[PDB]
């Protein structure tokens, strides 16, 4: 009803951040597939550990990239009237947080004991 | 690549800066990320050696193998009070090799150790490459700056860092002397001039009193607070918002490292906004336990939260005047150095102490040392 050209600028920044989240989430998906591969592979217990702990640097790099997205989102100031922008920002933060929760479960499954 | 000019390098504790004198003016050179300052960070990974912004950006990922603060170790003995006190806070290992400290890391799967001047040489090599990428010419000659309180051993170790980095160190000059040269205080007509250099960074606070008589610089005194900087002002804001969140929501965010980091980053940026505006707004969705944190802070509240810290910057000023055997009325020029001198309240306190005397602040305070060094590098070329 009162959609402004100024909000289109904010929606564009959020769309560029959504594309960045989708790139990091594809890396997380590859990490999940490689983890399953090691778990359902023929590696002896000792070499499995090296393979699982080799995923650690990668998982930590995924967490960090998600943290940097959150810091970029946190630079935004959205007036109350920019309802669509506030919804897209909130939806995007919750999505990054759900992926960070998945990264945390991977971290609790590698380099253990 | 053709042979290029001589550069001025401010080799800093947490950040370094490189400048060049060309077409009658100094140009502060931006790095590959477009930043006019470069982190004095070196990281050792399983495959490569990262320097500068690339090393600082992966610090969370590789805390033990990411080295910084090598300036606090350079030219010092292992048993130095400074070395013993500072290593209690570093995430990387500091070992003793025949009385000399060495940083110990895992580099390409092997345990390796480096002397502080070897780490500083890697930072200098990065500064050399930043200049070379901008100029499109080979850079060999440099003027490198050191603190006025550095002894013979710390000065020599810095020159050795320059030599290992493949630089021809034209001169090692004091950081307060470099700031005074930037403003041409040695060229002003008149009698000897008493200059006060007020340096406030992210972690260190240094006050220096220089006398310039017939183009000769003489350090009369140095004072300061080695652990006082912008980071202390961020901490006060973080504590204020943690308390605010507790008052409103009855929840303690301080044990969630990621919530504290999101808050800290927002605070540091809000602090910078307060140097030009009287208010800064912060909006952080789902900060802790799904609660959105939308707030603001005025300059007045930021100043109240840091009142003791700001006022406290005047005690090393009085200490320096006492040691230099000078009254405040005998100070001809005051020079601002360091990012934190941009804070309006600090400028007001310093100006009121000198009964309304104008401050030399037109040159970016983060770049003033590099600026004076580039001028000196052009003079010696
Ligand atoms: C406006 N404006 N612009 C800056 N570029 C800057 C850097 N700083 C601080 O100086 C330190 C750097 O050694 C860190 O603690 C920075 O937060 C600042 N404090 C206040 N106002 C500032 C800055
Ligand atoms: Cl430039």
């Amino acid at each position: 009803g009162s959609n402004s050209p100024q909000e289109e600028v904010e929606l564009k920044k959020l769309k560029h951040l959504e594309k960045s989240v989708e790139k990091i989430a594809d890396q997380l998906e590859e990490l999940n597939k490689e983890l399953t591969g090691i778990q359902q592979g023929f590696l002896p217990k000792d070499l499995q550990a090296e393979a699982l702990c080799k995923l650690d640097r990668r998982v930590k790099a995924t967490i960090e990239q998600f943290m940097k997205i959150l810091e970029e989102i946190d630079t935004l100031i959205l007036p109350e009237n920019f309802k669509d922008s506030r919804l897209k920002r909130k939806g995007l933060v919750k999505k990054v947080q759900a992926f960070l929760a998945e990264c945390d479960t991977v971290e609790q499954n590698i380099c253990q004991e | 690549m053709s042979k290029g000019p001589a550069v001025g390098i401010d080799l800093g504790t947490t950040y370094s800066c490189v400048g060049v004198f060309q077409h009658g003016k100094v140009e502060i050179i931006a790095n590959d990320q477009g930043n006019r300052t470069t982190p004095s960070y070196v990281a050792f990974t399983d495959t490569e050696r990262l320097i500068g912004d690339a090393a600082k950006n992966q610090v969370a990922m590789n805390p033990t193998n990411t080295v910084f603060d090598a300036k606090r170790l350079i030219g010092r003995r292992f048993d130095d009070a400074v070395v013993q006190s500072d290593m209690k806070h570093w995430p990387f290992m500091v070992v003793n090799d025949a009385g000399r400290p060495k940083v110990q890391v895992e580099y390409k799967g092997e345990t390796k150790s480096f002397y502080p001047e070897e780490v500083s040489s890697m930072v200098l090599t990065k500064m050399k490459e930043i200049a070379e990428a901008y100029l499109g010419k080979t850079v060999t000659n440099a003027v490198v700056t050191v603190p006025a309180y550095f002894n013979d051993s710390q000065r020599q170790a810095t020159k050795d860092a320059g030599t290992i980095a493949g630089l021809n160190v034209l001169r090692i000059i004091n950081e307060p002397t470099a700031a005074a040269i930037a403003y041409g205080l040695d060229k002003k007509v008149g009698a000897e001039r008493n200059v006060l250099i007020f340096d406030l960074g992210g972690g260190t606070f240094d006050v220096s009193i220089l006398t310039i008589e017939d183009g000769i610089f003489e350090v009369k005194s140095t004072a300061g607070d080695t652990h006082l900087g912008g980071e202390d002002f961020d901490n006060r804001m973080v504590n204020h918002f943690i308390a605010e969140f507790k008052r409103k929501h009855k929840k303690d965010i301080s044990e969630n490292k990621r919530a504290v980091r999101r808050l800290r980053t927002a605070c540091e940026r809000a602090k910078r906004t307060l140097s030009s505006s009287t208010q800064a707004s912060i909006e952080i969705d789902s900060l802790y336990e799904g609660i959105d944190f939308y707030t603001s802070i005025t300059r007045a509240r930021f100043e109240e939260l840091n009142a003791d810290l700001f006022r406290g910057t005047l005690d090393p000023v009085e200490k320096a005047l006492r040691d230099a055997k000078l009254d405040k009325s005998q100070i001809h020029d005051i020079v601002l150095v360091g990012g934190s001198t941009r804070i309006p309240k600090i400028q007001k306190l310093l100006q009121d102490f000198f009964n309304g005397k104008e401050l030399n602040k037109s040159i970016n305070p983060d770049e003033a040392v590099a600026y004076g060094a580039a001028v000196q590098a052009a003079i010696l070329s």
